[PDB]
């Protein structure tokens, strides 16, 4: 197969229809102030085919400390494979693996670059699981499309197609789902 | 038509190779680092290699000039230490055109005595001069003399030669009574302490006495303040002890301010600090009697001091001889060890810093191996090991085919010790040993 | 510029060789016999001895280590390599445009035959300027930066020599 | 096939072609030592130790750190039996040992709230992991650790931290000591066979006494239970109410400075083994026995989601004295001394107007290290030159090297030089700034007034920096820079030129510029 692998849209449509999920266009997302309603399970159709839901826009009392260029951002997440419905990557605590202290003790941290074009990001510290499993330092480009829409300590959920995935998703043409429990500005 | 060289020899110990210097101007070969004493059984049939030169034809005088067996083994035991009774392995090397002619002479340098071994000799070098050897002992060095004090106002002495620890010195066989005698009333001899050029002493009534030469003693006007009272003098810090970048000069001790014990430091020619808000309290685990101390320079250029001694008569969960250190005179800190690497409980322990390591000796009380049994050593002050080999206690002889009658090993007696400025260990035994022992590790006397 | 390099370099060596044999005061030159080729000579010039000798009498051996300030130049005076670039080694140098020179460690058996012959006859703190033929330099094709068949001239200061690096560095 | 014609032809080319010349000219730069100020450190390494130097005096360091707690982390639920009407046990849930009075459970201490047992504590232990260190590695040293917070004390926050001289005595109280440990930075208590392993990372292991362990572990466990019972989740802010953090202090020892990479705390507890189907306790498989148990733990560590700070104390009088030397300038790295240079931008702007600048070279050069000390301070390997307008803003905004306002260079040990080799962009930037100021002012311009104000228009500073690279794109090697930060390990170098160059021309640097002169 060469072009047949780009049928990932069928798998994403399967993953959508398997659950209660509604699609909102960005031109509606930016006009009902800015929120994806959680009682209705809204998702925005972002650029490059990313579907994204903000669960908590973050920093609700300060409202000012948004992300920007040259920041270093800490990420905690759990990654689900779309094609076979399996938890593939994580660095967060859950009771089913509570005693595996190596997996969740340290977060992933990346530098955020936002010059006039071509936003990109590089892991400074990879988590143990990512560092052993995927062994690459390039951040999934789908994550970086969400930063301009959220603040510090935000909680977001993303569906990322292959064109903007990581170094494995781009080769084996596999979309993924990320439950980003937290974006944080890096301290110390 | 050259005579270039790379002369080499194979492993004597497993993985151990010895380097040879090549003096082409003077035409001779030798190894700078001498072969160990063990090697005279190994070089009995040994192999030469890497004897590379412009043309390999080489011969040794035998009457004939027979060719070298470069690929075959050779007995070198005839050619060791060839500088006197000179018997070099002398060999001739030819140029590729056979016109230019040269000879080189080879010397296999080998030790006559084991380097890292503590040499006590066959016998103790002198008897203990003290009358009634059951009395308390103390030994200290001052200038060019070694002094031995006894509690009954009794003093003995011996003198040291001109200098240079590497020279062929002999001393200690004769001891003299310092006939003026009369160290002060009520003194406690085991408290005697050195400073830059003076000796200090403590009495039972807690007066401090001092001397310039050990012959005569007086009270001093600077340490005997009112209000305070001294109870122990620990050690003294000075420029003479090391290389202190901290610039510390004075005496460290313990003073009982208003009935409670505090560490205090008497800086050069001024009285003890007595300000109770900025002294520190002596812990209950700290040694009380028969203290020993040493001062040395850390590799950073900063002085450090270490002490051991007898504790109070009874205290909880105590099973080991912990050593207390201090970077200055204000506060001592214990080198407590959580693991099993902690040395046993010892009675009247003594500590020294010596040949880039630390050593402790004392007598044990486990009732199945009582007495002095071995030295204990540490490379880094926080882990302690027993030495089961060289560096033994005095009187422990190797097989000449044994235990010497006046040896410390297995005895339980009073004693004292010191290290002089030629790095001789001096050990003095009381009732039950009655002798003076002297020793040094051979590696400290070598010119290398 | 670099025309007929070999002949002119050899002619330079011959000029020094016969100046030592005919000029008054030897023209300032002095010479040593070469042990790798008896009958050949290396020519050198004595210079200002140092004033901070580490008091190490004797001369270095073939298989032991050496600490030096050195500079290497070709017949035209152009730079090849060294610790210093002016006309003297720099220590506590007043001029803020030049740094104090580092010291370098060599093994007498690990250098060109000219160095290997002359270093075995210095005493610590001698300064010599030495003139070596292309037979005993790198020679033939030469190294990087050497045009082949080149007679190098070196300026050497011997600071220290020892059996191992760890007692010298 | 020839392609040269040599040089024949010049002389009949037009004047604007054959008049162009190259030229080299030099201008004078003065340099002086300046104090560091309040730098923004913000590093993840914690420095602990002390050492003495004969030139700079005593250097002492210690650090404060908060411990993290992952979202939703909890300790296993207490083991609870279920019985039918006969008293016979039928099923059970939970895993943690909860029953006292049993001589088999004298190995742990049970902890409570109200009158109910919520769990047990076996031990609490701190590991301070470190990859490397500075100085000698057989000098014995001692370290002691305190719990942060208390009655009336301050707490770490985004404004208090990242200054290298916070006074810890108002963050902690001396009576809250947790423990102490003696260490040597190479622990000869551990066998060589273990220390050679590739998986071995050194640490100081400073586990607490039973009373302290009970107090700390009970506080943490009761906070976790109090969060769980309210259907909250035990995020780090709730953990910080039970254990604020640690202060790590150096009591004794001279020579070692440890680079603590991650402080880590384990809380250890006792658990039953339970049947996979029916949940009951397993009986021991050996002879005799009463039940089967094992020990398990939860981990709390400083992981860049929480605050960590350092105290890096230089000897102030010695530093102030060395700043006042005028024959030389220093570069003492851990918040010590920088050197400031004044560029001759006005002279370049006057003398080389109409030229194309092809290179502007500035060189700093140094004396050798003194004393031949075995474990002495090293020369800073990488330094940054930055316009003084951006001295502190550069590190506070986490910028990378700009090219037009800051440069990086390595030490050239073969010549004892820092050389920057082309700073043309910075010169053009300064010239453009002044020309724009003159253009905006117009006829009311005054050159002397504008040079008397804005005195740091043409000033640059030289700073020791630590530069780190990415590792990817490895086979087609590129090695991009991803973080520049202040160098905080001990190190120094003495540079030539100095404050006396303000008056005496022997002590003044030269800046070398080469350009194309069109002869117009």
């Amino acid at each position: 197969y060469a072009e047949m692998l780009e049928d990932e849209k069928n798998a994403v449509n399967k993953f959508i229809k398997d659950k209660g999920i509604r699609i909102i266009s960005q031109d509606e997302f930016e006009k009902n102030d800015t929120v994806t309603n959680l009682e209705r399970n809204e998702y925005v159709a972002l650029s490059d085919g990313v579907y994204m839901q903000i669960v908590d826009r973050g920093s609700a009392e300060n409202k000012t400390d948004t992300f920007a260029n040259n920041n270093e951002i800490c990420v905690r997440y759990i990654e689900e494979d779309i094609m076979t419905r399996d938890t593939t990557c994580f660095n967060v605590f859950l009771e089913e693996w509570g005693d595996a202290n190596q997996l969740y003790t340290n977060p992933a941290v990346f530098r955020y670059v936002a010059e006039g074009s071509y936003v990109y990001g590089t892991f400074i510290q990879m988590d143990y699981y990512w560092a052993s499993y995927y062994q690459s330092t390039a951040v999934p480009a789908g994550w970086l499309l969400a930063l301009p829409f959220v603040r510090n300590y935000a909680h977001v959920r993303l569906i990322v197609p292959s064109k903007v995935g990581h170094s494995s998703a781009q080769q084996y043409v596999n979309p993924y789902y990320y439950d980003i429990w937290t974006f944080s500005k890096a301290l110390n | 038509d050259a005579t270039i060289r790379a002369f080499e020899l194979d492993t004597i110990g497993y993985g151990v190779n010895y380097k040879f210097t090549i003096d082409q101007v003077s035409r001779l070969i030798y190894n700078v680092d001498s072969l160990p004493v063990n090697a005279d059984t190994i070089i009995n049939s040994i192999l030469i290699k890497t004897l590379t030169t412009a043309s390999g034809i080489v011969t040794m005088k035998d009457d004939q000039d027979s060719i070298v067996n470069i690929n075959d083994s050779i007995d070198l035991t005839k050619y060791v230490n060839a500088t006197e009774k000179n018997n070099f392995l002398v060999l001739k090397v030819w140029a590729p055109n056979m016109e230019v002619q040269n000879e080189y002479k080879v010397n296999i340098r080998m030790h006559t005595m084991v380097p890292d071994s503590l040499s006590w000799g066959k016998d103790p070098i002198a008897n203990n001069p003290v009358r009634n050897t059951a009395e308390k002992q103390k030994v200290v060095t001052l200038g060019d003399k070694i002094l031995l004090f006894a509690q009954n106002n009794e003093i003995y002495s011996t003198a040291i030669p001109a200098g240079s620890p590497t020279d062929r010195l002999n001393y200690g066989q004769k001891w003299d009574k310092e006939t003026t005698g009369k160290l002060p009333d009520g003194a406690d001899v085991t408290s005697i302490i050195r400073f830059v050029d003076k000796l200090y002493l403590l009495t039972k009534n807690k007066e401090v006495y001092n001397s310039n030469d050990g012959l005569t003693w007086t009270k001093d006007e600077v340490l005997n303040s009112d209000g305070v009272s001294v109870t122990n003098l620990i050690t003294s810090f000075s420029d003479s002890d090391g290389s202190n970048h901290k610039k510390i000069n004075g005496i460290a001790g313990i003073v009982e301010i208003n009935g409670e014990k505090y560490f205090s430091f008497a800086e050069k020619d001024v009285t003890w600090e007595k300000d109770i808000d900025k002294l520190t309290v002596v812990p209950a685990e700290f040694p009380i009697n028969n203290l020993s101390a040493d001062v040395y320079a850390t590799e950073s250029g900063t002085l450090n001091a270490i002490v051991v001694g007898n504790t109070e008569d009874g205290l909880d969960n105590d099973t080991a001889t912990v050593v207390w250190a201090s970077e200055d005179g204000k506060a001592w800190i214990p080198m407590e060890i959580p693991s099993n690497n902690n040395c046993p409980k010892l009675v009247d322990p003594s500590i020294i810093h010596y040949n880039d390591a630390f050593y402790i000796c004392g007598k044990e009380t486990k009732d199945d191996a009582k007495g002095f049994q071995k030295f204990y050593t540490s490379p880094t002050l926080l882990v302690w090991k027993g030495v089961d080999r060289m560096f033994m206690l005095p009187g422990i002889l190797p097989p000449v085919k044994s235990l010497h009658e006046s040896s410390f090993k297995g005895k339980e007696v009073n004693y004292t010790m010191v290290v002089d400025r030629n790095h001789y260990i001096w050990m003095v035994g009381g009732q039950g040993i009655d002798k003076i022992w002297r020793g040094r590790v051979n590696k400290l006397g070598f010119l290398i | 510029k670099y025309d007929n390099w070999r002949a002119r370099n050899e002619a330079f060596i011959d000029s020094l060789a016969n100046v030592y044999a005919t000029a008054s005061g030897r023209g300032g030159l002095e010479r040593i016999e070469m042990l790798t080729a008896p009958g050949n000579y290396i020519y050198y010039k004595e210079m200002e001895p140092m004033t901070d000798h580490v008091v190490k009498a004797g001369n270095p051996k073939y298989t032991d280590y050496v600490k030096v300030y050195y500079k290497g130049t070709n017949i035209l005076g152009e730079y090849f390599d060294g610790n210093f670039k002016g006309d003297n080694p720099v220590v506590d140098g007043k001029d803020p445009s030049e740094g104090d020179s580092p010291t370098t460690i060599f093994q007498v058996s690990g250098v060109i035959t000219g160095w290997g012959e002359v270093l075995q006859r210095m005493e610590v703190g001698d300064r010599w300027k030495v003139y070596i033929p292309w037979d005993y330099a790198y020679g033939s094709s030469g190294t990087t930066g050497i045009l082949g068949y080149s007679a190098l001239v070196f300026d050497i200061t011997l600071l220290d020599f020892a059996n191992t690096e760890a007692e010298l560095k | 096939c020839d392609d040269n014609t040599g040089g024949l032809g010049l002389g009949m080319f037009p004047g604007n072609d054959q008049n162009i010349k190259g030229k080299l000219s030099t201008f004078d730069v003065t340099t002086e030592s300046v104090k560091t100020g309040d730098i923004y450190a913000k590093t993840n390494i914690g420095y602990i130790g002390k050492f003495t130097d004969e030139t700079f005096g005593t250097y002492q360091a210690g650090f404060l750190a908060q411990l993290n707690c992952p979202d939703g982390l909890t300790f296993p639920e207490p083991y609870k039996e279920v019985t039918d009407a006969s008293g016979n046990v039928i099923s059970a849930t939970g895993r943690m040992v909860v029953d006292d009075k049993d001589p088999e459970n004298k190995d742990v201490t049970f902890i409570k709230d109200g009158n109910q047992i919520i769990g047990n504590i076996r031990a609490v232990e701190l590991y301070l992991w470190y990859d490397s260190y500075f100085g000698d590695s057989l000098t014995a040293c001692r370290l002691s650790v305190y719990e942060l917070g208390g009655n009336g004390k301050e707490t770490l926050n985004l404004d208090n931290a990242y200054y290298t001289d916070i006074n810890p005595e108002d963050f902690y109280d001396s009576q809250n000591i947790l423990g102490t440990k003696a260490y040597t930075a190479v622990d000869l208590s551990v066998k060589d066979s273990i220390r050679n392993l590739s998986t071995y990372v050194p640490s100081v292991h400073i586990a607490f006494k039973e009373d302290i362990a009970t107090r700390v572990g009970g506080n943490i466990l009761t906070a976790a239970r109090k969060a769980k019972n309210a259907d909250k989740e035990f995020n780090s802010q709730l953990f910080r109410e039970a254990f604020q953090g640690i202060y790590v202090k150096s009591d004794y020892g001279d020579g070692t400075v440890l680079y603590i990479d991650q402080p880590q705390m384990n809380v250890v507890y006792k658990c039953y083994a339970t049947d996979s189907i029916t949940g009951k306790k397993l009986q021991k498989k050996d002879g005799s026995g009463k039940d089967s148990t094992y020990y398990s733990y939860r981990v709390f560590a400083t992981t860049r989601e929480v605050i960590q700070a350092n105290q890096l104390k230089n000897d102030p009088e010695r530093i102030d004295a060395l700043i006042k030397e005028d024959k030389n300038t220093y570069l003492k790295s851990p918040a010590g001394i920088f050197t400031e240079a004044t560029l001759p931008i006005s002279d370049i702007q006057n003398e080389l107007t109409g030229d194309t600048l092809n290179a502007v070279k500035l060189t700093f050069t140094n004396y050798n290290q003194t004393g031949d000390k075995k474990f002495g301070m090293a020369i800073p390997s990488t330094v940054m030159l930055v316009r003084k307008k951006f001295q502190d803003s550069f590190f506070k905004d986490n910028k990378l090297s700009d090219g037009v306002s800051s440069y990086l260079t390595s030490h050239t040990s073969s010549t004892n030089q820092y050389v920057f080799s082309n700073i043309t962009k910075l010169v053009n930037a300064c010239i453009a700034e002044k020309e724009e100021a003159k253009k905006n002012a117009g006829s009311s311009w005054d050159e002397t007034k504008w040079l008397q104000e804005n005195p740091d228009w043409n000033k640059v500073v030289l700073i020791p920096v630590l530069v780190t690279y990415d590792s990817s794109n490895t086979t087609t090697g590129q090695a991009n820079i991803i973080r520049i930060q202040h160098d905080l390990k001990p190190g120094y170098v003495r540079l030539k030129g100095g404050s006396l160059g303000k008056t005496n021309p022997d002590y003044k640097l030269k800046l070398e510029v080469i350009s194309t002169d069109f002869g117009l």
